[PDB]
RNA sequence: AAAAUUAGCUC
C-alpha cells in the first residue's frame, strides 16, 4: 500500500553516476500515465532542473 | 615486361628517424613497403611473464602488459633467434629467446620507482633502452610492496601485436604538388604548402599532368628505439625479398604438382 | 570469447595450402590463383607488376572477407602466353627490383656515413 | 569583493562572506516570478534601446543551469536537445575509476578502465564536478569518414594496434557473498571440499582447484561451472555449494573472510576479468553520438595523415546531418587545436568568445587546414583519397554493455517446474520468448509447420 | 597560479585590444 | 593438473586440463580468456607441489 | 550435428511489427563473437547496429527447414504487399557513393576498372570497351554500373535535383544536369542514380529487376552493387566538416538581414494590434490571426534564409551531397545548421506564459516577440542564447514524450486488429472466409 | 496460461547477440559466431549417401 | 504520405461489416461473434468466455 | 568523518572524494531519492472539467 | 602441514587459523582478514 | 592511473617520460614550449602528457602495512 | 569599483568559492 | 536445481 522505489542502490559504476544519483528526484505521479502535461519541462524549471538530464523510458 | 630500376637518396641519417626518398618505382611497390615497415618487421620483445610475487596496487596482468611495451634493443640478435613457434626444444630455451628477472622490494621511506633498468637480462646485448633520458617507468612502489618476476623475450613482428611494432610513425608521402589530381582540393589557396612541396608560394597547386606516374616517394622513418631506422629498412626489404621467394617456391611446387 | 588468435593471420593450418591454381571457365586463358595467409601486401604488388606486363590483359586481386586471410588473384593473359608464367616472371622481376633496391639504399647509408 | 575572494584558501574568506555581506541573495521557484533577471551584468545594462532598464538582479552564469551529466557536455547548444539528453543519459553508463579505493571495495559488478585520459577540452563547470580527477574516457584520434563500410550504419572502426597498445581496455570485477548458517537442528553447513565419497550430493565440477579450507585461493584461474567455496551441508553431505557463473572465466582478486552480525563465518569472493575491447562493445562519444565497433584493422591498413597519424575511431559521417551535432565537429577541431598548442581548452556552454572562425585562424598557424580536414591515404594501396577527410582529437567514452555479456544461446536447457517450458534469463541459461507478435508474423508467413514447431516440438512436448 | 594569471592577462589583453570586432559566427538578441 | 604446451602455436601458455580423452585434451589458457583442445601429446605435467611442510 | 555453414535459420528482432520482420538466412561462421547481416537487410528488421539485438531461431526437421526455405528467405520477400514496393534498399553510406559514383564527370583507368570487376559475382569475364580510347583509355562510372545490373532491364526514372522546366524546353533527352534516368537492355545511359532510382519507392530500378528477373537475379543485383560501389568509395572517400558546415560570408549577410525584417514586421504586426488596427480575420479571434499572421511572418523568414542558405553551397559540399542522395538528411535540417534553427513549438504552439505573463523571468511582461516566444535565431554553428537554449530542450522534451506515448499505444492498437481478423484466408475455391466459413468477399480484394 | 504459456512460449535453439555491419555478405547470409553455433545442434537422419 | 494498398483496407471495412452491424474490434464486437470459446478467450476475457 | 581531514580518511580505506550523504544498510549504499508532492497550505483553484463542478478550490 | 595461514585487515600481520576456530588477529583483536597468494604457477602472456 | 608506455595512436615510448614532463612544468617552462622540448612532435603524441590523469598517487595513499 | 567586461573570470570565482564552502550533495 | 517481491538499465 506504500509507495516504491523511494529508497536506491546507489549506481557506483562512475563517479558521474554517483553524483547524479544522490542528486536525483523522483515524482508520485502513476508511472507510465496517459496524460503529457507533467512530463513536459515546464518553464520554471529554469536553473532549478537541469533541462536536458533525464530519462529516455516510460520514466 | 620487366620490373624498373629504382633510385634512393637519403636527406638525413641519425640514430632516431631516417629520412629518405625512392625514385622511380610503383606506388603499389612504396605501399607495401610502408606495410611491411609497420606490420612485418622482426624484432625482440617480452611475451612470457611469470609472476611470482605483486603486491603493488596495480593488477597481476597490468605489469605483464606494459612489460611487453617495453622495447628492446635488438640490432643483432633478432637476425640469429628462430621464432619460439618453430624451435625444437622444449622450455624458453635461450638459443630461441631472452631471460629477464625483476625483483624490487621497497624498503625505505620514499617511495620507489620501479624503472626498466630493473630488468637484468643475462643476456649483455639484449637490454631495454638505457644505455645512452629517463627510463620507462613501470610501476610505482610503497614501503612494504614487493615485485618478483621473471620473464622471457621471444621474436616476432608487429602483424602479430603491436609489442612488435619498431617504427614510431611512418611518414610516407608522394607528389607533395597535387600534380595528379589524386586529391581535389575545393579551394587550394586554403591548404598549406608540403615540406616537400618545389612550387613557389604565389601558384598554389602545380598544373595538371594527364601523362604522368606517382614517383618520387618520401619516407620518414622513425625508430622507437629498438632498431636503428636504416636496419627497419633493411630488414622489411629482406623479410619482403623472403616471402616472395617463398610465394615463387610454392608456386613453382604446385604448377610441378599438377 | 571467440576472439582467434594472432597466429592464424600468417601461420599456415596443417593441411592448408600456401598457394592454389585454378582454372577458369568463362574466359579461353585466365586462371584464379589463391592463397592463404595474406593480405594485401603480397597481392597489391604483384598486381601492379602484372599491370606493368603488356601481355597481360587483366589482373586483379581481392580478399574475399576481412576476416578471413585470403586473398584471389585473377589473371588473363594472350592466349600465346600462360598466367602462371606470366605469374612467375612477375615474381621474379619483383624480387630482382627489391635486391637492387635494398643494393642501393645499403650503398647510399655507407656513403651518408662520413661521405 | 573579488580581491578578498580570490585570496581565498590563504586566509578564511567564503561564500558565507558574500552571503553577508549583501551581494547575492537566494530566490526561490516562487519568488522568481517576480524579479526581473539578467543574463550578464556588462552586456544587458550598458545603454540601448529602453527595454526595461530596472532589472532587480543577474545570474552568475547561464551555463549554471545544467545539471552533473549534462555540464560535461561541451558544446550543448550546438547540438540539439534529444542527443545532449541521450549523452546524459548515458553518461552514467560510462566506464573508468569510479573511486579511489577501489581495491578495498567489494561491490558487485564493478568497472575500472586502465588508462582513463583527461578530455582535452574540459568545460569550465566540471571544475568543480571534480571529472578532471576521475575521468571516463580516452582522447582518441577520431577520423569522420567511411573508409571500408563497416562503420557505415551507427558503427565504428577501432584500431587493432590501438587495442594491443591499451586503448579503452577495462577490467571486470564480480563480488560473490557466501555465508554459513544453522539452517536446522540437524542441519548445519561447514566450509569443506567435497570429497567424491562422503557427499552425495555433488557436481560434475574440479574440487581440488581451491585449497583446504574451502576458499579458493587468490591469482587462480577460474572458468564457467567452477566451484569457488567448498559449501557443504549435512544431511551424508550435500554439495550446496556455489559455483562461478557461466560464461564468466576470470582470475580470483582476493579472498576476504569474517564473521557477520550473527556470528556465523561470512566470506566475499571477487573474481577479475581483463575485457580486451572488441567488437561489438558500445562506444559513445559526448554528444550521443553510440555505436558498436564494428571491425578492427590493424595500423598498417587504417589511413593515414602526411605524417603517420593513423586514425583510432572512425565514425559513419551520415550521423552528423540527421541528428545535428555540430558541437562534436567544434569538439574535434577546438581539441586538435589544444593538441597543438599544448594546453587544455574551453568549451563552456555560452561564452561569446568562442566561435569556429577564431578557433579556425588559430589551427591555420600550425601548418593544418583551418578547417581541420586533412588529405589522408587509401592504407591498402597507399592512393590518396580524393575527399579530403575530417581527422583530429575528440574524447570518447566506453560503455559496460560488454558483447559477452549478452552474448547467449540454448539447446535443450533446464526446464521450469510448474510449466515445463524453457528457463528465462541468461544466467539461469534460459531460452528466448516467441512473442505472440513472432506468432502473428509467422501466421501470414502461413509457415504453419514451423509454427508447430516453435510452439510444441521445441517448447513442451507432451503426451 | 600560473593558468590564474594567464587568464588575468588574458582579459586585461581583450580589454585592451578594443578596435574593432567585426565577425560572422555570432550573435545575440535585441529585444524592442 | 596444470600443464604446459612444449609444442605448436600455443607453445608457451600454462593451463589446467579441463577435459581430457584418449588423444586430444581440452586446457583453459590462464592468460587468455579462452580453452583450446590441443592434443595431449603437446602437453607436459609441471606440477605444482609444495615440499617441506615442517 | 553442430550448425554448419549453409544451413538456414531465422533471423529475427524481437518488435515484429510486420511480415518483412522474420526471413530465413543461411549461415556462416565467422570468428568473432557478433551477429552480422548485410546493411541492406537493415532497413526492414528497422535495426540500427547501435547495440541491438536480434534472436536467431533454428528448425529442427528437414520439412520445417524446407518450409522455411520456401517462404520465408530474403530475396523471396524483397516486395511487401502492404505497398507493393521494394523494402530492401541502399540506405547507407554506399547510396551516397553510388550518387557521386554515376555522375557524368567520372572517369577510371584500367587499374581501377579491373580492380573494381573482381567485386562482381556476375561477371561474364569480358572488359567492356572504354568510352574513351584516346588519349587514353578512360572508363566511365556509369558504363562500369551497367555490367552490375543484370539481364536487360528497361526502365525511366527523375533525379532528385532534377529541374521541372525542362521536359517542357528543348534538351529533353539530352540534359544538361545529367537528370532523368534513362535505362535501357539493362545499361545505364543517363541521369545520376539516387533514392528515387535505387531506394524504396514504387517502379525503382530494384523493383524492376525483381518484377523481370528471378529473386536470385534481384539478390545477386544486391551483392554486387554494394561490394562494388564500397570498394570504389576507398578511392573516392566521403566525409564532413566544419569546412562543408561554412557559408561564404555573404550568406551570412543576407540572412541576418532577413532576420532584421522579419524582427520589425512582427514588431510592427505587434504595434497594430496594440493600438487596435489588426482586424480578426474570418474564423478566428483577434489573438488566434495575430499568432497566425506571427507564425506566417516566421515560417517565410525561415524558408528564405533556408533558400538562400542552399544556393550558397558548392557542388563540393558534403551536406548537400547526403541530402541531394537522400541517404541520410534533407534540406531542413541544411537549413538549421547554417541558416537558422527556428520556431520553438509547443503543443502545436509557441512557448507557453509559465510565469505570470511572461516565459521566463529575464523577459518583461507581456513580450510577445519572437525570441521571448521560442524564436531560435541563431543556428547550431554559431552556439544558442542561454532562453532560446531552454526553449529547444523544451521541444525536444515534446518530441520524447509523443515518441513514448506512440510506443504505448500502437502496440494495443495492433494487437486488437491481428486478433480481429487472424483467421481470415483464401480457401481453394478461390473466395476468401473465416474460421465460420462464413463468406466475406467472394474475390480476395474484390 | 493463454498469453503466457499457449500464444507465446519459450523455444529452445534460440539465440540473442549484438549486431554489427557486415558489406561482405550477402542479404541472405548471416555472420553467426563459433560459440552459439558449436552450442546449437540439428538433428539430422542418417543416411548412406 | 505514406502509402497502403485497397486490398487490405476493403478486408478490414469487410470484416467489420459483415455481420450487418457495425462489430467493433474491442473484446465487445469480437467475442459476440459465434466463432469459438478457444478464440475468445486468447483475445480477452479469458476466464469469463469460458 | 565529520569533519576528518582526508590523512585520516585514507587511513580509514576511504576517499575523500566519496561526496558521501548515503546511508548503509546490510552493506548497500541506501539512497532517498527526493519526493515532491503539493506545497501545502497554499490555496489552489483548479478548473476540472471532467465532473459537475465548474471550479474547485483545493487546499 | 598447511594451517591455512591468514593475513590482517589492519595489522597486515600474519596469522595461524585453522578449522572451528574464531577469525580474529592474533594481536588487537579485528573481524577481517584476508587470504595469501596462491603457491601455483601465476604465468601470463605480455599480450 | 599510470602514464602509459607507447602512445595508442603513434606508438612512440611515451612513458618514460613523465617524469622529464613534470621537472620542465616545474621549473619555468610552460606546457607547449615542454612538449617540444622533450620531442613530441605530432599532435596524437601531446595527449598523451596533457590529458593523462595520475591517480597512482591517490592509489598509493591508501599504504598496506606502516 | 565595478568590473567592467574583464568579468568572465571573476564570474567564476563565486562559482568557485560556493562549491568550495557548499558540496554537490550538501542538501542531503 | 531453490521461492516471492521490487528496482535499475538497454533496443
Ligand atoms: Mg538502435
Ligand atoms: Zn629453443
Ligand atoms: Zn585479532
Ligand atoms: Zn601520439
Amino acid at each position: 500500500q506504500a509507495r516504491a522505489g523511494v529508497s536506491q542502490v546507489l549506481n557506483r559504476l562512475t563517479f558521474a553516476s554517483t553524483l547524479s544519483h544522490l542528486r536525483r528526484l523522483n515524482s508520485p505521479i502513476g508511472r507510465d500515465g496517459k496524460l503529457a502535461k507533467p512530463r513536459q519541462l515546464h518553464n520554471t524549471l529554469w536553473g532549478m532542473v537541469c533541462p536536458a538530464e533525464t530519462p529516455e523510458g516510460h520514466a | 615486361p620487366y620490373a624498373n630500376q629504382p633510385t634512393v637518396r637519403i636527406t638525413e641519417l641519425t640514430d632516431e628517424n631516417v629520412k629518405f626518398i625512392i625514385e622511380n618505382t610503383d606506388l603499389a611497390v612504396a605501399n607495401s613497403i610502408r606495410r611491411v615497415f609497420i606490420a612485418e618487421v622482426p624484432i625482440i620483445a617480452i611475451d612470457w611473464v611469470q609472476i611470482d610475487a605483486n603486491s603493488s596496487v596495480l593488477h597481476d596482468e597490468f605489469i605483464a602488459h606494459r612489460l611487453g611495451l617495453i622495447p628492446l634493443t635488438s640490432d643483432d640478435i633478432v637476425d640469429k633467434l628462430q621464432y619460439s613457434r618453430d624451435c625444437t626444444c622444449e622450455e624458453f630455451c635461450p638459443e630461441c629467446s631472452v631471460e629477464f628477472t625483476l625483483d624490487v622490494r621497497c624498503n625505505e621511506d620514499q617511495t620507489r620507482h620501479v624503472t626498466s633498468r630493473d630488468l637484468i637480462s643475462n643476456s649483455p646485448r639484449v637490454i631495454p633502452v638505457t644505455s645512452r633520458q629517463d627510463d620507462i617507468l613501470i610501476v610505482k612502489l610503497r614501503k612494504g610492496q614487493e615485485l618478483r618476476l621473471r620473464a622471457y623475450a621471444k621474436k616476432g613482428f608487429g602483424k602479430e601485436h603491436a609489442k612488435w611494432n619498431p617504427t614510431a610513425g611512418v611518414a610516407f608521402e608522394y607528389d607533395p604538388d597535387n600534380a595528379l589530381r589524386h586529391t581535389v582540393y575545393p579551394k587550394p589557396e586554403e591548404w598549406p604548402k608540403s615540406e616537400y612541396s618545389e612550387l613557389d608560394e604565389d601558384e598554389s597547386q602545380a598544373p595538371y599532368d594527364p601523362n604522368g606516374k606517382p614517383e618520387r616517394f618520401y619516407y620518414n622513418v622513425e625508430s622507437c628505439g629498438s632498431l636503428r631506422p636504416e636496419t627497419i629498412v633493411l630488414s622489411a626489404l629482406s623479410g619482403l625479398k623472403k616471402k616472395l621467394s617463398d610465394l615463387q617456391t610454392q608456386l613453382s611446387h604446385e604448377i610441378q604438382s599438377d | 570469447m571467440n576472439a582467434p588468435p594472432a597466429f592464424e593471420s600468417f601461420l599456415l593450418f596443417e593441411g592448408e595450402k600456401k598457394i592454389t591454381i585454378n582454372k577458369d571457365t568463362k574466359v579461353p586463358n585466365a586462371c584464379l590463383f589463391t592463397i592463404n595467409k595474406e593480405d594485401h601486401t603480397l597481392g597489391n604488388i604483384i598486381k601492379s607488376q602484372l599491370l606493368k606486363d603488356p601481355q597481360v590483359l587483366f589482373a586483379g586481386y581481392k580478399v574475399p572477407h576481412p576476416l578471413e586471410h585470403k586473398i584471389i588473384i585473377r589473371v588473363q593473359t594472350t592466349p600465346d602466353y600462360s598466367p602462371q608464367e606470366a605469374f612467375t616472371n612477375a615474381i621474379t622481376d619483383l624480387i630482382s627490383e627489391l635486391s637492387l633496391l635494398e643494393e642501393r639504399f645499403r650503398v647510399a647509408i655507407k656513403d651518408k656515413q662520413e661521405g | 569583493h573579488i580581491d578578498q575572494l580570490k585570496e581565498r584558501e590563504y586566509n578564511n574568506y567564503s561564500w558565507q562572506d558574500l552571503v553577508a555581506s549583501g551581494v547575492v541573495e537566494y530566490i526561490d521557484t516562487l519568488e522568481e516570478e517576480t524579479v526581473m533577471l539578467a543574463m550578464t551584468p556588462d552586456d544587458l545594462q550598458e545603454k540601448e534601446v529602453a527595454y526595461c532598464s530596472t532589472y532587480t538582479h543577474c545570474e552568475i552564469h547561464p551555463s549554471m543551469i545544467l545539471g552533473v551529466c549534462a555540464s560535461i557536455i561541451p558544446f550543448p547548444d550546438h547540438n540539439q536537445s534529444p542527443r545532449n539528453t541521450y549523452q546524459s543519459a548515458m553518461g552514467k553508463q560510462a566506464m573508468g575509476v569510479y573511486i579511489t579505493n577501489f581495491h578495498v571495495r567489494m561491490d558487485t559488478l564493478a568497472h575500472v578502465l586502465y588508462y582513463p585520459q583527461k578530455p582535452l577540452v574540459t568545460t569550465r563547470s566540471m571544475e568543480y564536478l571534480r571529472f578532471r580527477e576521475l575521468p571516463a574516457g580516452i582522447n582518441s584520434i577520431v577520423a569522420i569518414a567511411s573508409y571500408t563500410g563497416y562503420n557505415q550504419e551507427d558503427s565504428v572502426i577501432m584500431n587493432r594496434s590501438a587495442v594491443d597498445r591499451g586503448f579503452f581496455r577495462s577490467v571486470f570485477y564480480r563480488s560473490y557473498k557466501e555465508q554459513e548458517s544453522k539452517k536446522g537442528f540437524d542441519q548445519e553447513e561447514v566450509f569443506e571440499k567435497p570429497t567424491r565419497e562422503t557427499c552425495q550430493g555433488m557436481r560434475h565440477a574440479i574440487y581440488d582447484k581451491l585449497d583446504d579450507d574451502g576458499l579458493i585461493a587468490p591469482g587462480v584461474r577460474v572458468s564457467g561451472d567452477d566451484v569457488i567455496i567448498g559449501k557443504t551441508v549435512t544431511l551424508t553431505k550435500r554439495d550446496c555449494s556455489t559455483f562461478l557463473r557461466t560464461s564468466e572465466t576470470g582470475i580470483v582478486d582476493q579472498v576476504m573472510v569474517t564473521l557477520n552480525q550473527e556470528g556465523y563465518k561470512f566470506c566475499k569472493i571477487r573474481v577479475r576479468s581483463v575485457r580486451i575491447p572488441q567488437i561489438g562493445d558500445k562506444f559513445a562519444s559526448r554528444h550521443g553520438q553510440k555505436g558498436t565497433c564494428g571491425i578492427q584493422y590493424r595500423q598498417e591498413d587504417m589511413p593515414f595523415t602526411c605524417e603517420g597519424i593513423t586514425p583510432d575511431i572512425i565514425i559513419n559521417p551520415h550521423a552528423i546531418p540527421s541528428r545535428m551535432t555540430i558541437g562534436h565537429l567544434i569538439e574535434c577541431l577546438q581539441g586538435k587545436v589544444s593538441a597543438n598548442k599544448g594546453e587544455i581548452g574551453d568549451a563552456t556552454p555560452f561564452n561569446d568568445a568562442v566561435n569556429v572562425q577564431k578557433i579556425s585562424n588559430l589551427l591555420s598557424d600550425y601548418g593544418y587546414h583551418l578547417r581541420g580536414n586533412e588529405v589522408l591515404y587509401n592504407g591498402f594501396t597507399g592512393r590518396k583519397i580524393t575527399s579530403q577527410i575530417f581527422i583530429g582529437p575528440t574524447y570518447y567514452q566506453r560503455l559496460k554493455h560488454m558483447v559477452d555479456d549478452k552474448i547467449h544461446s540454448r539447446a535443450r536447457g533446464p526446464i521450469q517446474i510448474l510449466n515445463r517450458q524453457p528457463m528465462e534469463g541468461r544466467s539461469r541459461d534460459g531460452g528466448l520468448r516467441f512473442g505472440e507478435m513472432e506468432r502473428d508474423c509467422q501466421i501470414a508467413h502461413g509457415a504453419a509447420q514451423f509454427l508447430r514447431e516453435r510452439l510444441f516440438e521445441a517448447s513442451d512436448p507432451y503426451q | 597560479e600560473w593558468n590564474i594569471v594567464e587568464s588575468e592577462k588574458a582579459l586585461v589583453a581583450e580589454s585592451h585590444n578594443m578596435k574593432n570586432q567585426q565577425m560572422d559566427p555570432f550573435t545575440r538578441r535585441q529585444c524592442k | 593438473q596444470t600443464v604446459r604446451i612444449s609444442q605448436g602455436p600455443y607453445k608457451g601458455y600454462i593451463g589446467v586440463v579441463k577435459d581430457a580423452t584418449e588423444s586430444t585434451a581440452r586446457v583453459e589458457l590462464h592468460s587468455t580468456c579462452q580453452t583450446i583442445s590441443v592434443d595431449r601429446q603437446r602437453l607436459t605435467t609441471v606440477g605444482s607441489r609444495r615440499p617441506g611442510g615442517m | 550435428r553442430h550448425m554448419c555453414d549453409g544451413d538456414i535459420v531465422i533471423f529475427n528482432r524481437q518488435p515484429t511489427l510486420h511480415k518483412m520482420s522474420m526471413m530465413g538466412h543461411r549461415v556462416r561462421i565467422l570468428p568473432w563473437s557478433t551477429f552480422r547481416l548485410n546493411l541492406s537487410v537493415t532497413t526492414p528488421y528497422n535495426a540500427d547496429f547501435d547495440g541491438d539485438e536480434m534472436n536467431l531461431h533454428l528448425p529442427q526437421s528437414l520439412e520445417t527447414r524446407a518450409e522455411i526455405q520456401e517462404l520465408a528467405m530474403v530475396p523471396r520477400m524483397i516486395v511487401t504487399p502492404q505497398s507493393n514496393r521494394p523494402v530492401m534498399g541502399i540506405v547507407q553510406d554506399t547510396l551516397t557513393a553510388v550518387r557521386k559514383f554515376t555522375k557524368r564527370d567520372v572517369f577510371l583507368e584500367r587499374g581501377e576498372v579491373m580492380n573494381l570487376l573482381m567485386f562482381l559475382s556476375t561477371w561474364d569475364g569480358k572488359v567492356p570497351q572504354p568510352a574513351i580510347l584516346k588519349p587514353r583509355p578512360l572508363w566511365t562510372g556509369k558504363q562500369i554500373f551497367s555490367l552490375i545490373i543484370p539481364g536487360h532491364i528497361n526502365c525511366i526514372r527523375t533525379h532528385s535535383t532534377h529541374p521541372d522546366d525542362e521536359d517542357s524546353g528543348p534538351y529533353k533527352h539530352i540534359s544538361p544536369g545529367d537528370t532523368k534516368v534513362v535505362v535501357e537492355n539493362g545499361e545505364l545511359i543517363m541521369g545520376i542514380l539516387c533514392k528515387k532510382s535505387l531506394g524504396t519507392s514504387a517502379g525503382s530500378l530494384v523493383h524492376i529487376s525483381y518484377l523481370e528477373m528471378g529473386h536470385d537475379i534481384t539478390r545477386l543485383f544486391y551483392s554486387n552493387i554494394q561490394t562494388v560501389i564500397n570498394n570504389w568509395l576507398l578511392i573516392e572517400g566521403h566525409t564532413i566538416g566544419i569546412g562543408d558546415s561554412i557559408a561564404d560570408s555573404k550568406t551570412y549577410q543576407d540572412i541576418q538581414n532577413t532576420i532584421k525584417k522579419a524582427k520589425q514586421d512582427v514588431i510592427e504586426v505587434i504595434e497594430k494590434a496594440h493600438n487596435n488596427e489588426l482586424e480578426p480575420t474570418p474564423g478566428n479571434t483577434l489573438r488566434q490571426t495575430f499568432e497566425n499572421q506571427v507564425n506566417r511572418i516566421l515560417n517565410d523568414a525561415r524558408d528564405k534564409t533556408g533558400s538562400s542558405a542552399q544556393k550558397s553551397l558548392s557542388e563540393y559540399n558534403n551536406f548537400k551531397s547526403m541530402v541531394v542522395s537522400g541517404a541520410k538528411g534533407s534540406k531542413i535540417n541544411i537549413s538549421q545548421v547554417i541558416a537558422v534553427v527556428g520556431q520553438q513549438n509547443v503543443e502545436g504552439k509557441r512557448i507557453p506564459f509559465g510565469f505570470k505573463h511572461r516565459t521566463l523571468p529575464h523577459f518583461i511582461k507581456d513580450d510577445y516577440g519572437p525570441e521571448s516566444r521560442g524564436f531560435v535565431e541563431n543556428s547550431y554553428l554559431a552556439g544558442l542564447t542561454p532562453t532560446e537554449f531552454f526553449f529547444h530542450a523544451m521541444g525536444g522534451r515534446e518530441g520524447l514524450i509523443d515518441t513514448a506515448v506512440k510506443t504505448a499505444e500502437t502496440g494495443y492498437i495492433q494487437r486488437r486488429l491481428i486478433k480481429s481478423m487472424e483467421s481470415v484466408m483464401v480457401k481453394y475455391d478461390a473466395t476468401v472466409r473465416n474460421s465460420i466459413n462464413q463468406v466475406v468477399q467472394l474475390r480476395y480484394g474484390e | 496460461r493463454v498469453r503466457g504459456n499457449l500464444m507465446g512460449k519459450r523455444v529452445d535453439f534460440s539465440a540473442r547477440t549484438v549486431i554489427t555491419p557486415d558489406p561482405n555478405l550477402s542479404i541472405d547470409q548471416v555472420g553467426v559466431p563459433r560459440s552459439i553455433a558449436a552450442n546449437m545442434t540439428f538433428a539430422e537422419i542418417v543416411t548412406p549417401f | 504520405g505514406s502509402y497502403v494498398n485497397y486490398r487490405h483496407l476493403a478486408l478490414l471495412c469487410d470484416t467489420m461489416t459483415c455481420r450487418g452491424h457495425l462489430m467493433a474490434i474491442t473484446r465487445h464486437g469480437v467475442n459476440r461473434q459465434d466463432t469459438g470459446p478457444l478464440m475468445k478467450c486468447s483475445f480477452e476475457e479469458t476466464v469469463d468466455v469460458l | 568523518l565529520n569533519g576528518l581531514t582526508d590523512r585520516d580518511l585514507c587511513e580509514l580505506n576511504e576517499c575523500p572524494l566519496d561526496p558521501g550523504g548515503y546511508f548503509i544498510i546490510n552493506g548497500s549504499e541506501k539512497v532517498l531519492i527526493a519526493q515532491e508532492k503539493m506545497a501545502t497550505n497554499t490555496v489552489y483553484v483548479f478548473a476540472k472539467k471532467d465532473s459537475k463542478y465548474a471550479y474547485t478550490g483545493e487546499c | 602441514q598447511q594451517p591455512m595461514i591468514y593475513i590482517c585487515g589492519e595489522c597486515h600481520t600474519e596469522n595461524e587459523i585453522k578449522s572451528r576456530d574464531p577469525i580474529r588477529c592474533r594481536e588487537c583483536g579485528y573481524r577481517i582478514m584476508y587470504k595469501k597468494r596462491t603457491k601455483r604457477l601465476v604465468v601470463f602472456d605480455a599480450r | 592511473m599510470i602514464i602509459p608506455v607507447r602512445c595508442f595512436t603513434c606508438g612512440k615510448i611515451v612513458g618514460n617520460k613523465w617524469e622529464a614532463y613534470l621537472g620542465l612544468l616545474q621549473a619555468e617552462y610552460t606546457e607547449g614550449d615542454a612538449l617540444d622540448a622533450l620531442g613530441l612532435k605530432r599532435y596524437c603524441c601531446r595527449r598523451m602528457l596533457l590529458a593523462h590523469v595520475d591517480l597512482i598517487e591517490k592509489l598509493l595513499n591508501y599504504a598496506p602495512l606502516e | 569599483e565595478i568590473t567592467p567586461d574583464l568579468w568572465q573570470e571573476a564570474c567564476w570565482i563565486v562559482i568557485s568559492s560556493y562549491f568550495d564552502e557548499k558540496g554537490l550533495v550538501r542538501q542531503q
